[PDB]
RNA sequence: CCGAGCCUGGUGAUAGCUGGUUGUCCAAGAUAGAAUCUUAGUUCAACUUUAAAUUUGCCCACAGAACCAAAUCCCCUU
């Protein structure tokens, strides 16, 4: 039995850390994790995003409705979230539609509705919410905070900002925190469509141009299991697209996607957003 | 193959390249017309590779495999 | 000397709720100090690592090995206490999930140093039909996996 | 450009078939041209770990 | 087809031959050399004019050498260092 | 044993945590590991010079591919670009060959035009006007 | 080494430089020891230079305590969640100020190996090279040795 | 296991002979010679290391160093 304490204690702390990885702790809220102070951390939220919220409006944006119900249920042995959430949703939908109209004037209203729905969807607002740390400052039913409540809370924060310091700064907020979420993605993984050749056909009927022809522009390996086909979409001796595929049908329909991108102007080359 | 329009400025200070997309004309297009041993050999002849691609690897290599790799771009 | 297998048997779960699939009962058992070596008993243990308990008992009656007799004894013991204690409602509705063997506390004598061996036998039974043998993969699986890799490859070492 | 991510990846890396006529030619010039085209060094994409080869038919 | 003892040492060595590289390398170095001869070909002074034109500078540099060699001595010892070592057991009130 | 060592476990694990992805008693036993974790850290510390060399031959392979696809060879392309005073390096030129081929098409055409302009001045050496892209920018 | 280490690609957090630069740090949790020469340095830093630091960046809340769980330390908590725990056992006030400024300047992403020093997500603007950029098309698109 | 037992002690025999000599980091650092029962070693030297006193140090043309080739001493100056 070797005399001493430093090494025995070093080993004991090492076993404690191996335990903390093997059985990770059950996730419980930062609000009751130590070193917390709500008022200062509200003010830190404000100065981090660098505009002034009215503090009471911001707090009542964070406090939910289900939390109020559960707090009464706890109390039996406050103004809610919802008005702020409705204002924030209304304004975010309207100015997201405005920004995307002014930058993409040719895109149809169904496409721009799909863009706005994508930007205000569950997954993107969940990620922007968590990586903006409203997920810590909100008050909800359980940890982790459910994504519907996160979306509602984030739009309530936007509504509090709207009532606080005006539509221009609120539009800057929506722009700089929701349109950056589409920088990098594509139109047809933001607006999920089916039968893209059909969409091309009806949209050209709106354009009063003849229905396009498909042609097989280039190919390789036509009789193995690794073919390449560029199918081009032509209209009256000239093309609007050409696209790749592992077979003729996939190539044709992907060239239809390319044609739809080029017609709506939402290509890969488009003039990047003016931040 | 090279078909571009090159130029200088007047000063002789910067070069200008002009080079747009040449398209594929309509006429240059065709229209669309509408046992383990045998196993590994027919895979090899179907994919123009050899059989050592298809013979397995043990639990040890499959455990050194990464299963959640980083993703870019 | 460490008896976590028998304590693994006494681990007790919390109660279930009606909207959950039914938990299969798990039965652990152990035979300590067999006068037989750990790797002959490994051959028998690998023989029965997947079999439904009645087929396992068939193979173990008609093997020729001292371990085969000792393992059939252990498996009958575990079936008895599984339908007696751990609430396995059907006697045959068990399958061997783990059958292992490990080495014991061997004893020594002079021949040269001869080591009279002793091994352990561990078994875990589980309610339910035995799992199907996952099919040995076929041409559609290989072609699909190759083409998935070829579609995964990128332009390496640049942007 | 403006293709989807997986069709663009397929078209970038696919396999291409090259016919090379061997009448009167020396086998080493034939071999040089086919060796480049088989390793995939006629692609600006080339890397050794990318399996970027192409097919060659010498008749 | 071998080389007897070691390849490059000894009586029979592996033959080594001069290539276009080795000749061209030797020649560009020899052309640099010819230009070196030309630029050493033309002195400015000679011995009678150079004698004594750097006496001030050489003696200055040697006084610097001599002074920096002679000014070698242990550093000073202060009080504030020793008392800063007492500042280790400092605690807040 | 008046004072003997009690912290040897942690020193051992300082070697073995870098050894854990080895193969064999290299990943378990400490003698074997020490010898083979040293060699791995040395292999790193030389692989940095190696990685610079290897990148630059990959860039030469890619620019060679694209310029041979445009009718040049790599020596002609680099030599005549440096003569026409575009100071692009291999890394950017390789990314321009892969990612931006119309710009590479123009660069190959300019290298060809500079080759034939400079060699027209070479054929008519003596009193001739300076070449069109052979005009150079010299700094006072 | 680099193979005995997880690696990552080069990352933003929330496209942090696009619209506005969002200070990617939330908290510092200091713990200094009252009667301790090991935390003499952290004591001197809390005495001298934490007021101007908190004044210098209002995005982060800085809590300090006395008598930590084991040793004096800082635990920064960043915006993307990752919690960094740096130890200021036996450091001077100068080193503590550089360590704290590094934490407050850094984003919460790891310090594991970064695979590529550049992250364009739209690399090609004239279209990425594929084998049919500049292989010239033919009459009626016939391949070699076509009868027709 | 007797070209002279075995044991205990002197005995931690004597080894110019082989083998072995355990934390991190940085820095200076290479193969005239002499004598020796000495050439499997050592003592001086030469070199090497640290610290100190200083004041000159290394290189080089010219002048210069014997009668019976390549080069080297030497030193005003630089």
């Amino acid at each position: 039995v070797k005399k001493g304490f430093r090494a025995a204690f070093r080993f004991q702390k090492e076993l404690e850390r191996q335990r903390l990885l093997r059985c990770p702790p059950p996730p419980v809220r930062r609000s009751e994790k130590p070193n917390w102070d709500y008022h200062a951390e509200i003010q830190a939220f404000g100065h981090r995003l660098q505009e002034n919220f009215s503090l009471d409006l911001l707090k009542t944006a964070f406090v939910n409705s289900c939390y109020i119900k559960s707090e009464e249920a706890k109390r039996q042995q406050l103004k809610s979230n919802q008005e702020l959430s409705e204002q924030g949703t209304s304004f975010s939908q309207t100015c997201l539609t405005q920004f995307l109209e002014d930058e993409y004037p040719d895109m149809p209203t169904e496409g721009i509705k799909n863009l706005v729905d994508f930007l205000t969807g569950e997954e993107v607002v969940c990620h922007v919410a968590r990586n903006l740390a409203v997920e810590q400052l909100t008050l909800s039913e359980e940890f982790p905070v459910p994504p519907a409540v996160l979306q509602q809370t984030f739009f309530a924060v936007i509504g509090a900002l709207l009532q606080s310091s005006g539509p221009e700064r609120t539009a800057l907020f929506i722009r700089d925190f929701l349109i950056t979420q589409m920088t990098g993605k594509e139109l047809f993984e933001m607006w999920k469509i089916i039968n893209p050749m059909g969409l091309l056909v009806e949209e050209l009927k709106k354009r009063n141009v003849s229905a396009p022809e498909s042609r097989l522009t280039r190919q390789s390996g036509g009789t193995t299991a690794l073919p390449l086909y560029f199918v081009g979409l032509y209209c009256d001796k000239k093309l609007i697209a050409e696209g790749p595929g592992e077979t003729v049908l996939v190539a044709e329909e992907e060239a239809a996607r390319v044609a739809l991108r080029k017609l709506y102007g939402f290509t890969e080359n488009r003039r990047p957003w003016n931040y | 193959n090279c078909n571009v329009e090159l130029a200088l400025t007047s000063d002789g200070r910067t070069i200008v390249c002009y080079h747009p997309s040449v398209d594929i004309p309509y006429e240059h297009t065709k229209p669309i017309p509408r046992e383990e041993g045998p196993m590994i050999e027919q895979l090899s002849k179907m994919f123009f590779t050899t059989k050592h691609r298809w013979y397995p690897h043990g639990r040890y290599h499959r455990c050194r495999k990464n299963l959640n790799p980083p993703k870019d771009r | 000397i460490s008896r976590k297998w028998e304590k693994k048997n006494k681990i007790v779960y919390p109660p279930q709720l009606p909207g959950e699939p039914r938990r299969p009962a798990e039965i652990y058992h152990c035979r300590r100090q067999i006068k037989y070596s750990k790797d002959k008993m490994w051959y028998l243990a690998k023989l029965i690592r997947g079999m439904s308990i009645d087929q396992a008992l068939a193979q173990l009656e008609f093997n020729d090995k001292k371990g085969a007799k000792i393992i059939k004894e252990v498996l009958l013991e575990a079936q008895d206490m599984a339908v007696r204690d751990h609430n396995v409602e059907f006697r045959s509705n068990l399958y061997i999930a783990e059958s292992t063997s490990g080495r014991g506390q061997c004893l020594k004598r002079i021949r040269g140093i001869m080591e009279k061996v002793y091994c352990h036998y561990f078994v875990k039974l589980v309610e339910g039909p035995p799992p199907p043998p996952e099919p040995p993969k076929t041409a559609v699986a290989h072609a699909k996996e190759y083409i998935q890799q070829l579609r995964s490859r990128t332009i390496v070492h640049t942007l | 450009s403006s293709f989807s991510r997986a069709p663009q990846q397929w078209a970038t890396f696919a396999r291409i078939w090259y016919l090379l006529d061997g009448k009167m030619q020396p086998p080493g010039k034939l071999a040089a041209m086919a060796s480049i085209r088989l390793q995939g060094l006629h692609k600006p994409v080339y890397h050794a770990l990318s399996d970027c080869g192409d097919h060659v038919v010498i008749m | 087809g071998r080389i007897p003892g070691r390849q490059w040492i000894g009586k029979h060595r592996r033959p080594r031959f001069v290539s276009l590289r080795a000749k061209q390398n030797m020649i560009r170095r020899l052309e640099i050399e010819a230009e070196n001869h030309y630029w050493l070909s033309m002195p400015y002074m000679t011995r009678e004019q150079e004698r004594g034109h750097a006496a001030v500078r050489r003696r200055e540099a040697f006084e610097a050498i001599k002074a920096a060699a002679t000014s070698k001595f242990p550093p000073h010892r202060f009080i504030a260092d020793q008392l800063d070592h007492l500042n280790v057991t400092k605690k807040w009130s | 044993l008046r004072n003997r060592v009690t912290d040897r476990y942690f020193r051992i694990q300082e070697v073995l945590k870098h050894a854990r992805h080895f193969r064999g008693r290299k990943n378990r036993c400490y003698r074997l590991a020490v010898r083979t974790v040293i060699r791995a850290f040395v292999k790193c510390t030389k692989a940095r010079y190696l990685k610079k060399k290897n990148m630059r031959t990959l860039w030469i392979n890619r620019i060679t591919a694209a310029s041979q696809e445009h009718g040049l060879k790599y020596p002609a392309l680099i030599g005549n670009l440096v003569k026409c005073q575009v100071e692009l390096n291999r890394k950017v030129l390789a990314d321009l060959a892969i990612y931006e081929p119309k710009t590479f098409k123009s660069l190959a055409a300019l290298a060809s035009r500079r080759r034939h302009e400079g060699f027209a001045a070479a054929l008519g050496d003596g009193k001739e006007p300076e070449g069109i892209f052979s005009r150079v920018v010299q700094y006072h | 080494t680099a193979r005995g280490t997880p690696s990552r690609f080069l990352a933003s957090v929330l496209h942090n430089g696009l619209g506005r630069y969002v200070q990617q740090l939330q908290r510092l949790s200091f713990s200094v020891s009252r009667d301790g020469a090991s935390s003499r340095g952290a004591r001197e830093f809390v005495e001298r230079e934490v007021i101007d630091f908190a004044r210098r960046n209002p995005g982060v809340v800085i809590y300090v305590n006395s008598r930590p769980c084991c040793v004096p330390r800082v635990v920064a908590e960043y915006l993307n969640g990752a919690v960094r725990e740096e130890s200021i056992h036996c450091k001077s006030v100068e080193e503590i100020s550089t360590l704290v400024q590094k934490l407050a300047d850094q984003s919460g992403l790891d310090v594991i190996r970064i695979r590529k020093p550049f992250h364009t997500d739209n690399p090609s603007i004239q279209g990425q090279w594929h084998p049919f950029t500049n292989k010239p098309t033919t009459f009626r698109g016939l391949r070699p040795r076509e009868v027709q």
